[PDB]
């Protein structure tokens, strides 16, 4: 199939058609935007294990606030999570967020 | 240009040093460091000051002594024929690839 | 003498672009990053993604685009913080790469490693 | 020797510091404040628990932080990496 080794022609390796229906769905942030918050960090250099390191520490800090959302659309049987929720879910330990609200 | 324009006022150096017919100076692509290490007995490795001392006599200092040796010793380190001990009494002990005995 | 075959004369730099030194691309990004305010991640990748933890945690329900730049702004700035506590780790381990070395100290001073 | 105490301290609880030295020192800081302050004994001493857990964390914290940079002693650079990433202190 491959006509070469490289990425010169058409299709060798890594020829994705299929868009995260059931796949690569935590693999959502790319290397660029692991280094864009670490530069907005003010950090130069990062190693190859802080990419998977931040997606695991990424997915607790979703896991833990979305924990209370549920919680709290189901509780004023709401069932669509809004900006409300996710400060509540986020004002209650650190991570106070202003920007929406009221 | 790092091979012409650097080289312009430098063929002074090479006809008169690196290789010619008969004995004569060895080139800066081998021997300069191969056969420096072989020459040398009684060191287990290549200091610095030991290097910059085997390179006597009629040689192009300029800024080469300065980076370049640095640079061929990475280099070599790449191709992965020179081997080398460690310390600090020493700063570097670098040695052959010598396959006399297996490692 | 020019042998043609061993790039220690370094064969040719006719052709050779300017490349920026290791490194230094990132005092660039510093400055550039740090006074942008665009929001970091894409949103179609993370409004995915959080759709999936709330499926197993709840059954199906809905989202307000308000909720998914509520959760975004949050997270982005929780990792930014944190990408600088742990660079101030990195200095503190005299280098400037980070690892989870830097991340597992961190996280457990600030109290998430709990 | 320094880790055969640590034995001693782990099992058995007990105050770690001298108790009237901190009440001096709690009395010279409340003074300023408000001269002739009265202090209560379960009071200074209710401080005392919480002060010295406080530097119980903060030696934990900076013992992990000398482990991260290849060391076993804590130095103030440790005290300084632990007390601003936990926001006490910038």
């Amino acid at each position: 199939s491959g006509r070469g080794k490289g990425g010169k022609g058409l299709g060798k390796g890594g020829a994705k058609r299929h868009r995260k229906v059931l796949r690569d769905n935590i693999q959502g942030i790319t290397k660029p935007a692991i280094r864009r918050l670490a530069r907005r960090g003010g950090v130069k250099r990062i190693s190859g294990l802080i990419y998977e390191e931040t997606r695991g520490v990424l997915k607790v800090f979703l896991e833990n606030v979305i924990r209370d959302a549920v919680t709290y659309t189901e509780h004023a049987k709401r069932k669509t999570v809004t900006a409300m929720d996710v400060v509540y879910a986020l004002k209650r330990q650190g991570r106070t967020l202003y920007g929406f609200g009221g | 240009m790092t091979e012409s324009l650097v080289l312009s006022p430098a063929p002074a150096k090479p006809k008169r040093v690196k290789a010619s017919r008969r004995s004569a100076s060895h080139p800066t692509y081998s021997e300069m460091i191969a056969a420096a290490i072989r020459a040398e007995k009684s060191r287990g490795g290549s200091s610095r000051q030991s290097i910059q001392k085997y390179i006597k006599s009629h040689y192009k200092v300029g800024h080469n002594a300065d980076l370049q040796i640095k640079l061929s010793i990475r280099r070599l380190l790449a191709a992965g024929v020179l081997k080398q001990t460690k310390g600090v009494g020493a700063s570097g002990s670098f040695r052959l690839a010598k396959s006399d005995k297996a490692k | 003498t020019k042998a043609a075959r061993k790039s220690a004369p370094a064969t040719g730099g006719v052709k050779k672009p300017h490349r920026y030194r290791p490194g230094t691309v990132a005092l660039r990004e510093i400055r550039r990053y740090q006074k942008s305010t665009e929001l970091l991640i894409r949103k179609l990748p993370f409004q995915r993604l959080v759709r999936e933890i709330a499926q197993d945690f709840k059954t199906d329900l809905r989202f307000q685009s308000s909720a998914v730049m509520a959760l975004q702004e949050a997270s982005e700035a929780y990792l930014v913080a944190l990408f600088e506590d742990t660079n101030l780790c990195a200095i503190h381990a005299k280098r400037v790469t980070i690892m989870p070395k830097d991340i597992q100290l961190a996280r457990r001073i600030r109290g998430e490693r709990a």
